[PDB]
């Protein structure tokens, strides 16, 4: 469904998943940074786009980013 | 007499403007005694009206076929008392305004936290540019001149 | 399983973990009367197509509109009656 | 058990906060980054729940701030008599009130603005007011401007002293949290003690002072012939002169022969035909009785003694079948929330604004204001509004409530879940009966205005064509118009004439409230009431139950209860909080405040008001047009706006020129409104991001980040504007409209 | 038969060409392949 | 290959009276993401379909309405209570998907062991414009 | 008796008195729309004559023609063109919801968890069945109120 994608100006403070309320984004080992961990989104399926995850970025701009795109009954939110 | 219009001081209408405003406040007067506080505020009314009339057919204001004065903007030397004197008058006290304004931004600019002071005016700092827009025109030529006034990119 | 103690979700039966129920759906057999069944089975079997069934309820309902809207006189309808009325000069002779 | 726990020297008196801006916030304790933060500033400056998270620092902060209120009402109170003292006509009023116009504002003389002192009346020159309050005046027998200079200086001094109570209760001494959770005392004397001990001692005023002045007043007396007040406190053969049961004094009261007091308690239910009023004699007895009522109210609370009702003992013994525990908890979350009570206090003190809006056209309870159509409009619309806001910022604080001090682990109920349980279906047969209504009170006027513009005036829902007439109404008011008899005896009258076998009261030209008779449009337009008031309780009703969850956002209470969106997804899901939800349900109390006092102004103009002449032919304001054109929206555009609208639009050179200034001005104000309802904040702040560039060009930038306006606060100043624009348009319109031809 | 054209073509446009036209489209909405 | 999923069994769920923001027909023609706690005592805690639960001493289980409703409740559970919790995704065919922590560590320590998707090399100015991914699925963002 | 669905408390619906209650629950378990087993047509036939009754209600008295002589017989003909149009919607439905020939979407369980049989009605072939049974019922109905109308005009009020 939507495209959320981790760009390398990250700091791995971990506020983007801890912050993301459908489990779509979790942290990973990497070496770009001091703390030596950045984002990563498989489960994008789940994202509904509600940019918790954006509002929680603290860069220049963003490390992490949203795109909305197809959406589907799990993106959108729908218990019915 | 330009553009179409007869001065107020020469206009029929001008007078039937005067004359309606001075029966619709007379009309308003012979409901009071002529001696108490209401009576006395609208013949101060009426004299304000009537002066107000005179002076505007004095000053050489240019009433239409509608008999009010239609302001002359196109820089006619005769008609620069109701645009660019006044305007000059505009400009000065706004760009007074304008160059304070900026030498107090400027002034508190050198400082640890500046927005503070653009909360908590700063009105020592003020009161002494509060009087250095009074030579703005000048000052800000020179800013420009050398280049003070636009601030450089970098 | 489902009706254990507080238990709502049989892995097994979804149906009645999801709520798959025919909640007033009675499996009850035909209360009708077998000939009067057999009567409109008969007499409403014509429309089991519904494919057949839509062309026929379009095509004849809107020949049946344009039957009625073209035979009904102005007693049912004013707008066929027509003016039955002088027409009144408009504003400015009539322009 | 109750105390008078209080702790002394909590909070220092000094300047030293006032210097560093939003101390009371952490975040806002630090600096302005940004401009958002003065107005972060302001938006939380009352938020004490969100300053604090003790019960005790916001209960004294709320109480100083009481005192505060009470403070500017006391001033505002010493303002209205004084200016009454000094810059008005009512010493004047009295002599001819049904011809005076009452004026209380004059203007200075500086810019021309001096037309606005116009021909009122009494040889003054003056802004004719609509407060009513030369109404009261006359109604507490003042009959002079010193008595009201008086009352400004004695309310100068309370507002002194409330503010003094309100440093003194934070600063010096200050109550802790067991003295304010101590209910049951507050009940038992803001029942017995305020509201019990008010009435009597009004009820005292209403007896000595009001009402034999009054006989006077309305019999032909002059003002400076009347005796003094203290001059029937003094000398009691004045007093007794008009009323001999005063002869006796006390022993018809003590002796329980209260026979011998009807000529001043009276039941002689009705208007006072000399005045248009009620009889003050009714109004004497009936706070005489509202005094007993509420002595004996306030003794039921259990305080200090083995006596009272503990209201955890009323409130856990009803537990319901199905219903559950039932009302357990509630004690808990009332006394440990000052939200859920303010919330409950708003609800019922709009409604009951709302109430006295209805009951004082319909009673009306001053002399001469009846016959002051603009005040009559101006104080239903008033109150009628003040009742709206009331009932709005009811559902706000229910809100606040459940997002913040709602606690199912702690301060448990068991109502409440089970409303939260069925919140889907409460608010699904809500948003049924709101299209149904809106269907059945408006396509029913689209149906009307079709019709007539079809030319099938036979197919409308009027008093001519099709009959939906107010058959339970019409049995209620022909009941209560027959009440006087079998069912209340001792009444000598029905208990108000706005039924059809009342009668009318003639006074002077005017006609002050003959029978209202309800029709096909009254029909109509009460079930268009009842469909705004409904889809209202929808909007803030949905807001308040779905203020922790949805099924779209299921920790929307970790969000907050003022907060815009949260985000994009969902296909979006702005406006989910239960702050947008409130500011959506502003619209609406507007949309249905305003078709009320539409109803109100124009049922009255032309079923109610108007001029009666000396041979008893009643010609009505509009002349009657109310069920023929208020059955059509074009009516509503054409005999009531259109035609209405040609008095404050004419009052351009006359004394009611600020009331058509307003009008285009609130009409600016409005639209203004749209332009913060419709747009975004992303678009301004790239604008004030480019004029930033402009303004950085010349070394001009603000340390303070020019930021444009949150999302929340855009919506804030849309309703806002948008409301008060709305609002004095209607204002402008009323009573240059009531004031012209009056 | 020129005045009796309104009585074949407007109830047959503004009632017929909406069946015809919604329900092929409701047909085309809902399709598989 | 380091963490199985854990195949939640018929474990028993919390009391609770019953509400209307609970299983609609999408649990009927698609997944409900059950989800499971543990909690150490009988206390009671705020439902995200609205109203008050009492989950049981033990193993507990709720089948609410999606992925957010069981998240949210797995964070106030993690921080309010201070318990471990796991929810699953339940199809109507019978298929039980783990996806919470998915390596037995919440989505917050970068634990090794998963790899970086939605990973752009680059700061997020260095984009191509639209035009150079013209008549191209390819948005902007996948190169 | 407010108790959950079937006992199930996160199911998004209750047992309350006007639910599941021996009397509303058996009025809504013995009529048309939810006697499953019995085949769709009999169904649709009384669901189409009980509406065009109560269609042919509100328009003979109600109505652009209703004080004419042209209001009972215009009025029915309203009402048998807006039969027309309910199964002309009902049979859109019937395509657009299920295609041909899958089995059937409704539940297969009930309260008591039996493993009832499925409701043929929301197949296709069923479906077209009853909106048959609709128009069949509707058109006959509308004209039985024509006719009760016709020849029993006194007892019923005119006004
Ligand atoms: C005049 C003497 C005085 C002084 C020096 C202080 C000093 C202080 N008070 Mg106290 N207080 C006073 C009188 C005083 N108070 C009175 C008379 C009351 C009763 C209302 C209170 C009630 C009170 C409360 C309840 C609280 C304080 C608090 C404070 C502290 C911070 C106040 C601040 O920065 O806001 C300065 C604010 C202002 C200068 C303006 C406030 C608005 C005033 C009261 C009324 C406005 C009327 C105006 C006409 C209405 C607007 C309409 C207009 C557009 C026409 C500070 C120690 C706070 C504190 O210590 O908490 C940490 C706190 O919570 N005070
Ligand atoms: C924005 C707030 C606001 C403003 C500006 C006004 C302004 C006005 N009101 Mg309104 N009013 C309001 C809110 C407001 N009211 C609310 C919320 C209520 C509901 C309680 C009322 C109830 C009310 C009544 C009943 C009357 C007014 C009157 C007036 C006018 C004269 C003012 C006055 O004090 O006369 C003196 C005030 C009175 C004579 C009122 C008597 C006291 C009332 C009946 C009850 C006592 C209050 C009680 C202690 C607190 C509530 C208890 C709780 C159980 C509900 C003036 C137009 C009077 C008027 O129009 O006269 C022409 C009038 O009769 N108002
Ligand atoms: C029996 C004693 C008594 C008397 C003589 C009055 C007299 C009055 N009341 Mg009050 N009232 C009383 C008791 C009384 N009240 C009590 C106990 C209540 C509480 C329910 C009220 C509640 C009340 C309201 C809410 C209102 C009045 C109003 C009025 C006035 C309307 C005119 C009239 O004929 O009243 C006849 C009064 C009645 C028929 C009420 C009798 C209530 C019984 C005794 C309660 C049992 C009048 C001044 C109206 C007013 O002031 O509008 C301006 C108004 O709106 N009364
Ligand atoms: C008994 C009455 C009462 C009380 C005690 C409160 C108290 C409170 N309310 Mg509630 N509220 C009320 C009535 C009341 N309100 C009404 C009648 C409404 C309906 C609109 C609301 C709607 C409401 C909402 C929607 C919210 C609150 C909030 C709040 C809290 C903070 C407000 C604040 O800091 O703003 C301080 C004051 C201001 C910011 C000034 C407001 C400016 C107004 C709009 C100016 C224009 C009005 C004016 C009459 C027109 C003249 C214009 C002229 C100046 C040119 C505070 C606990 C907020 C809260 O709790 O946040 C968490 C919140 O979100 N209230
Ligand atoms: C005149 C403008 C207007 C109209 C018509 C509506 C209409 C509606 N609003 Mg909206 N709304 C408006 C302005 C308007 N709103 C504005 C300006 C705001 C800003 C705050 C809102 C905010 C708002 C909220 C926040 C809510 C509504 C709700 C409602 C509904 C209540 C009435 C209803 O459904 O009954 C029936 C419909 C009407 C009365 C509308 C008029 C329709 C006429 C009678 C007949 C139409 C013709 C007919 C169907 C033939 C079709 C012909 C064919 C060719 C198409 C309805 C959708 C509420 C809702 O959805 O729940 C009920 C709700 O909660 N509105
Ligand atoms: C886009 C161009 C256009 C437009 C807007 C209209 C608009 C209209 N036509 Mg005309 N018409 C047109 C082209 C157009 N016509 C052409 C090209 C023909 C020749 C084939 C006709 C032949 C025609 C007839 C015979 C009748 C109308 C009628 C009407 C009215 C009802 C709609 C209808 O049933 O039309 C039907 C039109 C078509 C099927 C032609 C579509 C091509 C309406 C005012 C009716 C009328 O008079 O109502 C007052 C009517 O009886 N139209
Ligand atoms: C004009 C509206 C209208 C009217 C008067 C009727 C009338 C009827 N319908 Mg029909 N129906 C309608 C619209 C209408 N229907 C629509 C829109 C649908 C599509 C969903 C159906 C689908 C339908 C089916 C499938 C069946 C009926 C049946 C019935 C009959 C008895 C059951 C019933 O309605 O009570 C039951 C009422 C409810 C379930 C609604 C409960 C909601 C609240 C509690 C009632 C509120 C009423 C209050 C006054 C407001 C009765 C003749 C049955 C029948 O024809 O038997 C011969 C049947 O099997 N209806
Ligand atoms: C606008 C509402 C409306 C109107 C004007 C009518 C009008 C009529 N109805 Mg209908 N009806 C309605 C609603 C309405 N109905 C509804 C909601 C129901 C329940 C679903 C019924 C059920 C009903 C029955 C059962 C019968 C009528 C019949 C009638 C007729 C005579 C009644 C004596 C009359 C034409 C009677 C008839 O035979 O019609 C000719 C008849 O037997 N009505
Ligand atoms: C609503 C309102 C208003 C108004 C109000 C009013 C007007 C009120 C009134 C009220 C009142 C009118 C009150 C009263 C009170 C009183 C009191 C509180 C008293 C007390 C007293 C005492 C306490 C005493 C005691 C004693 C004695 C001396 C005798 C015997 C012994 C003893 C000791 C018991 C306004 C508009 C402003 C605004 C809005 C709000
Ligand atoms: C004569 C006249 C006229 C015309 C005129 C014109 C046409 C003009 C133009 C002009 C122009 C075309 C101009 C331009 C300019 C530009 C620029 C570019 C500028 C800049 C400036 C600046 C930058 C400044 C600044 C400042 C100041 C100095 C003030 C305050 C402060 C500040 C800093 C703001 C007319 C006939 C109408 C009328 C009469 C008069
Ligand atoms: C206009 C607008 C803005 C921008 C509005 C701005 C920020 C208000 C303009 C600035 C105000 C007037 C402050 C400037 C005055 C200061 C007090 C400085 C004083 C200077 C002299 C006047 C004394 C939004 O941010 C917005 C957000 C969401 C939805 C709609 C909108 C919207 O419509």
């Amino acid at each position: 469904s939507h495209s959320v994608k981790i760009y390398d100006t990250c700091i791995g403070c971990t506020q983007c998943v801890r912050a993301c309320p459908t489990d779509v984004l979790e942290m990973i080992p990497w070496d770009g940074c001091k703390a030596k961990q950045i984002a990563s989104a498989p489960r994008t399926e789940d994202c509904v786009g509600c940019k918790r995850c954006e509002s929680a970025c603290p860069t220049d701009f963003l490390s992490v980013r949203v795109y909305l795109w197809h959406e589907t009954t799990r993106s959108m939110g729908l218990a019915y | 007499d330009i553009s179409g219009l007869t001065p107020c001081k020469d206009s029929k209408q001008f007078a039937k403007r005067e004359k309606q405003q001075i029966k619709k406040l007379e009309s308003s007067l012979k409901l009071y005694a002529p001696e108490s506080a209401p009576a006395l505020a609208l013949n101060a009314q009426i004299e304000k009206t009537k002066r107000r009339f005179d002076n505007y057919g004095k000053y050489g204001l240019l009433c239409g076929s509608d008999g009010l004065p239609h302001l002359i903007v196109n820089g006619d030397q005769r008609h620069w008392g109701e645009f660019i004197t006044p305007g000059i008058l505009f400009l000065y006290i706004a760009g007074w305004i304008g160059w304070v304004g900026r030498s107090y931004l400027i002034a508190i600019s050198g400082e640890k936290k500046p927005a503070m002071k653009e909360i908590i005016i700063d009105v020592p700092l003020a009161s002494r540019i509060i009087f250095r827009g009074f030579i703005w025109p000048v000052a800000a030529y020179r800013e420009f001149l050398n280049g003070d006034l636009i601030a450089k990119d970098v | 399983k489902y009706g254990d103690k507080s238990v709502y979700f049989d892995l097994e039966d979804l149906g009645n973990t999801t709520g798959q129920w025919d909640v007033y759906g009675s499996d009850a057999p035909s209360p009708y009367n077998p000939l009067q069944s057999k009567f409109f089975e008969t007499f409403a079997a014509p429309f089991t197509k519904r494919g057949l069934l839509l062309k026929f309820l379009i095509l004849g309902g809107g020949s049946l509109l344009t039957y009625v809207s073209a035979n009904s006189t102005g007693d049912v309808l004013p707008i066929k009656r027509g003016p039955q009325e002088p027409p009144k000069l408009g504003p400015r002779g009539k322009l | 058990e109750v105390k008078i726990l209080v702790d002394r020297d909590p909070i220092k008196t000094s300047f030293e906060e006032w210097a560093k801006p939003g101390h009371f916030s952490r975040t806002i304790a630090k600096g302005p980054d940004t401009t958002t933060w003065i107005w972060n500033l302001h938006a939380d400056a009352h938020d004490f729940d969100s300053h604090t998270s003790d019960l005790e620092e916001i209960s004294r902060k709320v109480f100083s701030a009481h005192f505060g209120q009470l403070s500017i009402i006391f001033l505002w109170l010493s303002g209205m008599y004084f200016h009454g003292a000094r810059f008005s006509n009512y010493e004047a009023w009295l002599s001819d009130p049904t011809h005076i116009g009452p004026s209380a504002q004059v203007v200075w003389p500086i810019v021309g603005q001096e037309i606005l002192n116009g021909d009122v009346g009494g040889g003054f020159r003056g802004i004719q007011i609509t407060s009513g309050f030369f109404q009261i005046w006359r109604a507490s027998g003042i009959t002079s401007e010193l008595q009201l200079y008086c009352t400004a200086i004695g309310a100068l001094v309370f507002a002194a002293l409330m503010l003094f109570a309100g440093w003194f209760h934070y600063h010096k001494a200050a109550p802790k949290l067991a003295w304010f959770q101590d209910v049951e005392s507050m009940l038992n004397h803001h029942l017995a003690g305020l509201l019990g001990l008010g009435s009597l001692s009004w009820a005292g005023h209403q007896v000595h002072v009001s009402l034999p002045i009054n006989q006077f007043l309305n019999a032909g007396v002059d003002p400076k012939e009347i005796p003094l007040p203290h001059e029937f406190i003094l000398n009691r053969d004045l007093l007794a002169q008009l009323y001999p049961s005063f002869a006796e004094g006390a022993t018809p009261f003590f002796t329980l022969n209260w026979s011998k007091y009807s000529e001043f308690l009276t039941f002689r239910g009705g208007l006072d035909p000399v005045t248009g009023g009620l009889w003050l004699t009714d109004i004497a007895h009936h706070h005489l009785a509202i005094a007993i009522l509420f002595l004996i109210a306030g003794h039921m609370y259990r305080t200090n003694w083995g006596i009272g009702h503990g209201i955890k003992d009323i409130l856990e013994a009803h537990k319901g079948p199905f219903t559950g525990q039932g009302h357990k908890g509630l004690y808990e979350i009332l006394t440990t929330s000052w939200h859920a009570q303010l919330s409950l206090n708003l609800a019922m003190l709009g409604s009951l604004t709302i109430i006295v809006a209805h009951h004082m056209y319909s009673m009306p309870p001053y002399p001469y204001l009846a016959t002051d159509y603009a005040t009559q409009l101006s104080l239903f619309t008033h109150h009628m509004w003040i009742g709206g806001f009331l009932i709005v910022g009811a559902a706000a604080h229910a809100a606040i409530f459940m997002v913040r001090d709602y606690d199912p682990t702690n301060r448990y109920n068991d109502l409440l879940d089970r409303v939260l349980r069925h919140r889907d279906a409460i608010i699904s047969h809500l948003n049924w009966v709101c299209i149904f209504l809106g269907f059945h009170s408006f396509g029913l006027y689209i149906h009307n205005d079709t019709m007539s513009a079809l030319g099938r005036p036979q197919d409308m829902f009027s008093d001519t064509a099709i009959q939906l007439q107010p058959v339970f109404a019409q049995w209620i008011q022909n009941t209560h118009a027959l009440a006087p008899g079998v069912t209340a005896p001792g009444e000598t009258a029905s208990t108000s004439l706005t039924w059809g076998g009342g009668e009318l009261v003639a006074v002077g030209g005017k006609v002050a409230l003959l029978p209202i008779p309800l029709g096909t449009a009254d029909f109509l337009v009460h079930h268009i009431h009842a469909f705004t008031i409904h889809v209202t309780v929808l909007i803030l009703l949905k807001g308040v139950l779905f203020a922790r969850s949805s099924r779209l956002i299921p920790d929307k209470a970790n969000l907050g209860f003022r907060f815009p969106c949260d985000g994009p997804g969902r296909g979006g899901t702005c406006q989910v909080s239960a702050w947008d939800h409130v500011f959506l349900g502003l619209f609406w109390m507007y949309n249905a405040i305003s078709v009320v006092i539409f109803h109100f102004s124009w049922k009255m103009q032309s079923d109610v008001w108007g001029s009666i002449s000396d041979q008893g032919v009643v010609t009505h304001i509009t002349g009657g047009n109310f069920a023929q054109s208020s059955i059509t929206i074009n009516g509503w555009l054409r005999d009531f706006l259109w035609a209405q609208a040609s008095q404050v639009i004419q009052s351009y050179g006359s004394s009611l020129s600020a009331y058509g200034l307003f009008f285009l001005g609130a009409h600016f104000v409005w639209a203004f409104s749209l332009m913060f309802l419709f747009s975004g904040r992303g678009y301004w702040q790239e604008l004030i991001e480019s004029i930033v560039w402009a303004h950085n060009k010349l070394k001009v930038a603000p340390a303070t980040q020019p930021r444009a306006l949150s999302i929340i606060q855009g919506r804030a100043v849309g309703v806002t504007h948008y409301l008060l624009g709305g609002i004095a348009t209607t204002w402008a319109f009323f009573l240059a409209r009531i004031i012209a031809v009056g | 038969t020129f005045n009796n054209l309104p009585s074949i073509f407007v109830p047959l446009v503004g009632l017929v060409f909406p069946a015809i036209a919604m329900a092929s489209l409701f047909l085309h909405i809902q399709k598989n392949k | 290959g380091f963490t199985p999923p854990q195949l939640d069994p018929n474990t028993p769920s919390p009391i609770f009276a019953g509400s209307t923001g609970g299983l609609l027909r999408k649990a009927q023609v698609e997944e409900f993401y059950v989800i499971t706690w543990n909690s150490p005592k009988e206390q009671i805690f705020e439902m995200p379909t609205g109203g008050a639960a009492i989950m049981r001493e033990g193993p507990n289980l709720l089948k609410l309405a999606r992925k957010e409703q069981c998240l949210a409740l797995g964070t106030r559970l993690r921080s309010k209570y201070k318990i471990t919790y796991q929810f699953y995704r339940v199809f109507p065919n019978g298929e039980v998907q783990y996806l919470h922590p998915k390596d037995g560590v919440y989505p917050e320590k970068a634990n090794p062991g998963r790899e970086g998707v939605g990973l752009n090399m680059r700061s997020i100015g260095k984009n191509v414009s639209p035009i150079e991914v013209k008549f191209t699925g390819k948005q902007s963002y996948d190169l | 008796v407010v108790q959950p669905i079937n006992g199930d408390p996160f199911i998004g619906s209750l047992e309350t008195p006007v639910t599941s209650s021996p009397l509303i629950a058996w009025y809504l378990s013995n009529l048309p729309g939810y006697r499953t087993a019995v085949n769709p047509l009999l169904r649709g036939v009384e669901v189409g004559l009980a509406h065009g009754f109560f269609l042919v209600g509100p328009f003979v008295k109600a109505g652009p023609l209703r004080n004419t002589a042209y209001a009972g017989s215009a009025g029915s003909l309203a009402a048998a063109g807006l039969v027309v149009i309910l199964s002309m919607c009902l049979t859109i439905y019937g395509i657009s919801s299920f295609k041909e020939g899958e089995p059937s979407i409704a539940p297969s369980l009930t309260l008591t968890g039996r493993k009832k049989q499925p409701d043929q009605l929301q197949t296709a072939d069923g479906w077209a069945k009853f909106t048959g049974g609709f128009f069949f019922g509707g058109i006959s109905g509308v004209t039985w109120a024509y006719f009760l109308l016709y020849v029993l005009d006194l007892p019923y009020f005119v006004k």
